RNA sequence: CGCGGCAACGCAUACUAUUUUUCUCCGCCAAUCUUAUACCGUUGGUAGGGAUCUCUUUCCUACAUGACAGUACUAAUACCCAGGGAAACUGGUCAUCAGGCGAACUGCGGCGUUCUGCUGGCAAAACAUAGCUGUUAUGUCAAUGGCUAUUGGAUUGGU
RNA sequence: UUGUUACGCGGAGAGCCCAACUGUUUAAUAAAAACGUAGUGUCGCGCUGUGGUAGUAUAGCCAGUGAACGCGACAUGAAUC
């Protein structure tokens, strides 16, 4: 046996785009086939974690998959995951809620000069 | 290339307008394989001889049939 | 003769900044009239430059990469104004803050960016308030009058004593100004010839000229110490 | 077992670059690696991440420190300066 | 003892998360081996309206909706603010089964208690409930 | 002509603009685990050819399936969720370690990436024997290791 | 009595001189003790500045996406005394 293939591509050198595996044909010939390359995915801004419910796949190729597929179904789906949206609601209710009680408190103080 | 599992769907597929043949074909363990042809896709039908007389009969009469 | 490696440097083709990697210019925001919130984002290193900086963010969120003081934390509010009170992080002009303490990236002009005290454990000291000049010592020695509107980061500069430990080799050195700049390594002015140095030449290798040039002394005659008002080992003073 | 009677960290230098030199580096890399007790999450993993740089790894979280050391004496100084003054008044 | 009926809250984590909502039955059961409470809410809002285009613009954004969901102490976040008469408890008087199953009898509750629900906005009563939150 | 799950998330949904974030997307070195390919193996087997004074149930060749598309339960590690509520500290790695900012542990949890089996592509092709003058026959099988290497990937550490 | 069988695989020790060390160098007679280096020291300058360059356009270029724990100019050449 001789079990040795060439490129098939005419670029000769070993970059990250040209890299090959040798696969079994049909007719007992083993021959370069081309690595597609590998996808990160999203991950999350804030801490940095990757995100469920998505796979790893380039972003071209995800448009060409099912609206469903695309997203997670809550606010701020795609970019932040779960822990981090609670923690958004928390703040962002009692940032406000301080806020709301400061516009009764200054309401209920002046009240005093009054009566 | 995909396969499709019921006898029922694979005549919903067939009477489409898309469908140019179908091919029957033998197979091991004594089974056959109508291969539906459309413009995408070729969609297999894995069969055992119980019913494979009645399908045939159930292909629509327009579309052509090549026998192997 | 020929044109010596200390004029050389002008001309500038490879002895400019490797610059690429290097994450923006470190200044604050412009001026714009009180009081405004910061959040630190990020603390980043960008290479060549000893010290940290932290990305703010005025939040659309306005950005500005100011230079750290020491004990600033991911998710600090800094708050830069007049009406700001003392924490380090904090950016006041130079009217609000007390005199005898120790300040950062001050503005020798109002709106400019942070001139003075820039470096890794570095920090500008106050010395007193005139009116609208307030006086302030730099890290050298020297004094200087800086108007009052003017701002300046609260605290010292983080990544503090850098050259407290030695780079034991040629290749720790290597790596460091690849960063920077090419100037290194340098070849001592009497082992060249005549030609390439003045202090070059000679059939045992010594400097046989005076080696102290005046400030009047051209480019080419300039090469050794430079208007030297002393020279030799400064015991005491 | 103890393994290097005296040496320590700069046993990886082996027999050059002197004495001297490498007793005040064995100060200083006993320093930059040791993991050192978190403010915010409380936990003891602080790593230095770069020369000023000190990210807490399970916070997420990074502060400013000295380039050896979290703490500078100098930085720590500027508090208790600013604390003083601040309380006055 | 602090979940009542008559208590708003905000939802947590869930489809529903950042909105609105009042509980009805604050329960462990066979059905389901944790704490949990039954709750009305809202999903889409009501938005302002400029009186230019009367009538037909004016319906749409009127027009509220609503969800019934059976919900965990942890992914619910307590409030100040309480109910303040019968109408309160008549919305929440069947809902269990709309909950339980069948899309058709779950969606006879809502078409419903939209409606009654939509008159308590006419009134400007219950004004923090039927306004949102910014995050 | 918007619904399921306590939840992680699932499933059939538009367009313009502004802002924000992510993928594209990134140094070097070291270790562990694992597909694919090659090679060496224990178990047999059948096809043809080589060898033979003697010996050798022998020796050699052959024993194979592409991009692509599918959905089973086996079983992994990462991360997250529900219950659970930990010093007589427990769990875990080749190694460092992890945990009341919630561990062990239970779910026929969620999800990503790999894996085994079963198909479609698919034997109609290709290859090897046997025979007829272009084509007809049989056959390409069954079991299960790698302490070996390279490649892709996973889990990490150090500088 | 021979056996890392062929193939492949350090002769070793004791003095003295120079440079500490890895590294660089006269392409084509010199690879060194020369150059380099870490370490040590001195000098200049707080930006309308300092060390250059550039050339008639009141051109703007380099250190400079810089600020004395810095930039530039030299001399010595690890440590120990």
């Amino acid at each position: 046996v001789d079990n040795r293939y060439t490129l098939r591509r005419s670029l000769g050198f070993h970059t990250i785009r040209n890299r090959v595996a040798p696969v079994r044909t049909p007719g007992n010939k083993l021959v370069a086939h081309y690595i597609a390359k590998r996808q990160n995915g999203p991950h999350c801004a804030e801490t940095g974690k990757r995100i469920n419910g998505i796979k790893c796949v380039k972003t071209c190729e995800l448009r060409r998959m099912k609206k469903n597929q695309r997203t997670v179904s809550r606010p701020y789906g795609g970019v932040y995951c779960g822990s981090v949206v609670k923690d958004r609601i928390i703040n962002a209710f009692m940032e406000e809620e301080a806020r709301a009680a400061q516009e009764r408190k200054m309401a209920n103080e002046q009240k005093k000069k009054g009566k | 290339p995909k396969q499709v599992t019921t006898p029922k769907e694979f005549l919903a597929l067939a009477a489409r307008s898309d469908a140019k043949w179908v091919k029957v074909k033998k197979a091991s363990d004594d089974n056959t394989k109508f291969k539906l042809r459309t413009t995408k896709y070729l969609y297999t039908l894995s069969v055992k001889p119980k019913f494979v007389e009645l399908v045939q009969n159930s292909i629509p009469e327009s579309l052509e049939v090549i026998v192997l | 003769g020929h044109i010596v490696r200390a004029q050389r440097r002008g001309n500038g083709s490879v002895f400019q900044a490797h610059t690429h990697h290097r994450v923006g210019p470190a200044k604050f925001r412009a001026l714009d009239a009180s009081v405004i919130s910061g959040m630190v984002k990020e603390i980043i290193h960008d290479p060549g430059r000893g010290a940290p900086l932290a990305k703010l963010i005025y939040k659309g969120f306005d950005s500005a990469l100011v230079i750290a003081p020491e004990g600033i934390h991911t998710g600090q509010f800094i708050k830069c104004g007049a009406q700001a009170d003392l924490h380090i992080g904090n950016i006041l002009p130079l009217a609000q803050i007390p005199e005898g303490t120790e300040i950062c990236n001050v503005e020798h002009r109002p709106g400019d960016g942070g001139r003075y005290g820039r470096c890794s454990g570095d920090s500008c000291r106050v010395i007193g308030h005139t009116e609208n000049y307030t006086r302030i010592q730099l890290p050298s020695g020297r004094k200087a009058l800086v108007s009052n509107i003017c701002r300046a980061t609260l605290g010292i500069v983080a990544g503090g004593g850098r050259p407290e430990k030695p780079l034991l080799k040629a290749g720790n050195v290597h790596y460091k100004y690849k960063a920077k700049r090419h100037t290194w390594p340098v070849v001592c002015g009497i082992k060249m010839n005549p030609v390439d140095h003045r202090h070059g030449g000679g059939s045992h290798q010594h400097m046989g000229a005076p080696g102290t040039v005046a400030r009047s002394a051209r480019p080419g005659q300039k090469l050794g110490l430079i208007a030297s008002r002393r020279t030799g080992r400064r015991r005491g003073t | 077992a103890r393994r290097t009677k005296k040496v320590g960290i700069c046993g990886k230098y082996g027999v050059r670059y002197g004495a001297s030199l490498r007793k005040t580096i064995k100060k200083i890399e006993i320093s930059q690696r040791k993991k050192y007790p978190c403010a915010f999450c409380g936990k003891d993993s602080v790593k230095r991440n770069a020369v000023g740089i000190w990210t807490c790894t399970k916070c997420g979280k990074a502060v400013a420190g000295g380039a050896y050391t979290p703490t500078t004496p100098a930085a720590l100084t500027a508090r208790a300066a600013y604390k003083r003054i601040r309380e006055a008044q | 003892s602090l979940l009542q009926a008559g208590r708003f809250v905000v939802m947590l984590q869930g489809r529903h998360a950042g909105k609105k909502a009042v509980v009805l039955a604050a329960y462990g059961t066979e059905d389901r081996k944790f704490p949990y409470a039954i709750v009305m809410g809202i999903e889409k809002y009501p938005k302002k309206v400029t009186k230019d285009m009367p009538t037909e613009v004016l319906v749409k954004k009127t027009q509220v909706k609503l969800f019934v969901k059976a919900v965990n102490f942890n992914h619910v976040m307590l409030t100040r603010h309480n109910v303040k008469e019968d109408f309160f408890k008549k919305i929440s008087v069947e809902k269990v089964v709309a909950a339980l199953k069948d899309a058709p009898a779950k969606k006879a509750l809502l078409t419903e208690y939209a409606a009654v629900l939509r008159q308590k906005y006419l009134n400007n009563k219950m004004a923090w409930f039927f306004k949102p939150l910014q995050f």
